[PDB]
């Protein structure tokens, strides 16, 4: 059984970067047809997607997002990342690690890590 | 003719002896002055060669093998699985029909992968070939005479063998029944091979019955000949056309 | 319809296509131009003696 | 783009109750609708993932259907442990977008 | 996820085409993004057969 | 299951011949990738290989036994045996019928047979 | 031809400790080391067939290691079942030879 | 490179490299003699008719 386990919480201030990691146990991060992303919810608030990397390398960023966030992909370690530049207070909300099912008729995030929270404020 | 055999356009033959082309490959125990693997433009080979497969078997798409290595003018063999990376699993095995000096022995290219302890893991294990050319790779599947012999080998039974890459998708199962005795063995082993192109990945998988390969070879100049039967040998002379009882030099 | 598609565990036999094309090839390319030769020489012969 | 809608936002039930969930795409996805279903303080838990087919471990109890544009989630009885907000999530599209969200609460 | 049956197989025959397959499950390099693969075959039906 | 069952026990003088067959039952002797074998055990002393037998006929024999010690093959019957020629009293031992296991890797005596025990006396 | 060595030529114990047998061989026989346990009045019965294997029917407590000249069998736990001359043999060579054997005691 | 190694469920396609080189062969022999013996003519001729 594959698991996402987020590294722990914390607090940053405006304009600075936040950087979570997501250590996957169980497997290799490059062994089948899935994708990695990190999904946000403010407190109160719908789902949102951050963007997705590929086993492969590839990747895909929301609009909104775009502009200052990073993922990237570790295999000796297993590992994954986001960075987000120019963190602002509207960024505090949960980050989850997830697992998503890139099997062509099925797309669905599978594995679901336990959130870690980030705080943005002055 | 000249009655002697000789370089083809500067080009000597890869003079096999004894061998034939899957001994050679395979490192059959008796084949292991041939490792000098001089660049080549034809292949000598003795017909009928004695020094084949030390342990009884059958190699797929032979034919086909021994055509693509013509064109090889040179092989460089490369460590591509150090047999000491299945640190899971019995490497150590081989078999008295390969034997040396009464010593059980095996092919020296290849790992013949065991049980250790209680289990045989799932061996697992892939090359990316970041060598800067095309591979040649040559594994094989052992089929045994018995069900005693089958987990006495790899504890597991309904075993299989997987082999791919980009353009290769081959699986196949163990073959357990009695057949005749061949040099002492009634067990088969079963060899098959592709080419691993540039910056691609071979991928190994078992559960049993896998012989992997610890070397590959590096084909690098790619052009055109055949295999010469005869019962001869390399002589210091340099001919333009070769005929199996001696080299034509005319202009006729 | 010349050339045929093979595959590439198929060498062996692609190049039995290949040697009857160079084959064929080199017997027309010979006879063709041992014919030009053979009939002009003739020709003008032909014309000499008439 | 697909815009995503989703109705109840909200609707009480009682335990063996009949629940049904609505979620509406502005373009057709085809059949390319999951579902999700997240109980408070916990990261959300796959339940279908495709219309109709749900994920090993989910109850047979949860049962979706529909197509296009126009797809449901039906819970057939109510349970205790179904007390969570409910996800859908429209897969077809680049921007893999997820519906308001709507919560079962306990009448 | 697509199949629910692991242990799977496919069938295909006619009067004179009797082929069976199953699928190969396996750990391959990924090829415009994925790590499967698929196969595909195909026959000739002559007239009236089924 | 496969045994193997030694004939029963006897005294020879000195410059006797020994004889001892073995019946194997539960399948044939000249089934798989198997080899028969004689093991001596004198009271008291290690086991010793007297020679064996592979199920193609090829025979190989212990150095000091060589000259007076034959194992033969019989396949109509499901048997094999020991005969030992110009015994003397240090040939006093119990005498195993063994079946090994010719694998490549794997090379051991699987089957024993109970025993049998053979005195050489005045 | 190669000579084996085997020691301790017998040692106590009780039930319930460990045991551990070396055997020695005076040239490298690889892997091809194998172990039998035979109790007295019987014949020898097959405990491991290659360093580390066991045979089937064989405890678990039973663990071979080594490798090339130095192997050790090991009880992990003697059992009142386990009173019996433990033999190696090296099956490396043409004459399958044996070690001198092992007796555990009971203390 | 003329010889071509096939295997015992290949002889139909064994047969037909044979084929090959013995039609070639017939075709070159038989024009090489012909060649052969209509150009010793055609000299013998011309350093008469010279
Ligand atoms: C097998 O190995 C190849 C080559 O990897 C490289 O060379 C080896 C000899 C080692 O030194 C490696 O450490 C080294 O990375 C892998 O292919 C390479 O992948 C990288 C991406 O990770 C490519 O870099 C990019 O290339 C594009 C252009 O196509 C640029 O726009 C980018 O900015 C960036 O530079 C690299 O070009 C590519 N190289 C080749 C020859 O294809 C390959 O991924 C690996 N296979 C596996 C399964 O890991
Ligand atoms: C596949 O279909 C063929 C043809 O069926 C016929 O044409 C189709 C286009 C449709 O309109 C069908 O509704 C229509 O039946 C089937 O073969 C036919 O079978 C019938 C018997 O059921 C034959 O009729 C008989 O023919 C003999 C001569 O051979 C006469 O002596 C009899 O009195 C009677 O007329 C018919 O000739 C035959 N047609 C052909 C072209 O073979 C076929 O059985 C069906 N396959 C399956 C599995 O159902
Ligand atoms: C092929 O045969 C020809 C003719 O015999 C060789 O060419 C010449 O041979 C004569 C002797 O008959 C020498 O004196 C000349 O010096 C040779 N010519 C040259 C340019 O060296 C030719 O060398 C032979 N080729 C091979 C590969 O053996």
């Amino acid at each position: 059984q594959v698991q996402l386990q987020e590294s722990g919480p914390g607090l940053v201030k405006p304009s600075q970067t936040l950087s979570l990691t997501c250590t996957v146990s169980g497997g290799s991060i490059s062994s089948g047809n899935y994708y990695w992303s990190w999904i946000r919810q403010p407190a109160g608030e719908e789902l949102e997607c951050l963007g997705r990397i590929y086993t492969t390398g590839s990747t895909n960023y929301s609009p909104s997002l775009k502009s200052r966030v990073t993922i990237s992909l570790e295999t000796s370690k297993n590992q994954f990342s986001l960075r987000l530049n120019s963190v602002t207070a509207a960024d505090t909300a949960v980050y989850y690690c997830a697992r998503g099912m890139d099997f062509g008729p099925t797309d669905a995030f599978d594995i679901w890590g336990q959130g870690t929270m980030v705080t943005v404020s002055s | 003719h000249n009655g002697k055999l000789c370089k083809l356009n500067g080009i000597p033959p890869l003079e096999l002896g004894d061998c034939s082309i899957a001994g050679w490959l395979l490192g059959n125990p008796e084949c292991d002055r041939l490792l000098s693997v001089p660049e080549w433009s034809y292949i000598m080979e003795k017909e009928n060669p004695r020094d084949g497969l030390c342990y009884p078997g059958s190699f797929n798409d032979y034919e086909e093998l021994k055509h693509l290595l013509s064109s090889v003018k040179h092989f460089e063999k490369v460590k591509i699985l150090p047999k000491d990376r299945w640190t899971q699993h019995t490497t150590t095995g081989g078999s008295r029909a390969c034997a040396v000096s009464g010593n059980p022995s095996f092919f020296r290219n290849m790992v013949w992968l065991t049980k250790k302890g209680s289990n045989y893991p799932v061996a697992k294990g892939s090359y990316n070939n970041t060598s800067g050319e095309q591979m040649l790779i040559i594994w094989g599947v052992h089929h045994p005479n018995d069900e005693t012999e089958q987990r006495t080998l790899y504890q597991n039974v309904g075993t299989y063998v997987s082999v791919g890459t980009s353009t290769l998708n081959k699986r196949s199962t163990p073959d357990i029944a009695t057949r005749p005795k061949v040099n002492g063995q009634g067990g088969r082993m079963e060899f098959s091979w592709t080419l691993l192109d540039m910056w691609d990945t071979i991928n190994f998988e078992s559960t049993g019955n896998l012989i992997a390969p610890e070397y590959g070879f590096k084909i690098s100049k790619r052009g055109s000949s055949g295999i010469m039967k005869t019962e001869g040998t390399l002589e210091n002379c340099e001919t333009k056309c070769q005929t199996p009882l001696g080299a034509i030099n005319t202009t006729l | 319809a010349v050339g045929k598609e093979f595959s590439n565990l198929e060498r062996r036999l692609e190049n039995l296509n290949k040697k009857m094309e160079d084959g064929f090839l080199d017997v027309w390319t010979y006879n063709a131009e041992l014919l030009v030769l053979m009939e002009n020489e003739r020709t003008l012969d032909f014309h000499d003696s008439n | 783009d697909i815009q995503m809608t989703q109705s109840p936002s909200s609707l009480s039930a009682s335990v063996g109750d009949r629940v049904t969930i609505t979620c509406r795409a502005s373009q057709s996805v085809s059949s390319y609708l999951n579902w999700y279903q997240q109980r408070s303080g916990k990261a959300p838990r796959l339940l279908i993932y495709t219309v109709t087919n749900f994920q090993s471990g989910v109850p047979s109890r949860f049962s979706g259907s529909g197509s296009g544009t126009d797809f449901t989630l039906t819970i057939s009885s109510l349970q205790p442990e179904d007390f969570a907000t409910y996800y859908c999530q429209e897969s077809y599209t680049s921007r893999l977008t997820f519906g308001g969200g709507t919560k079962v609460e306990i009448k």
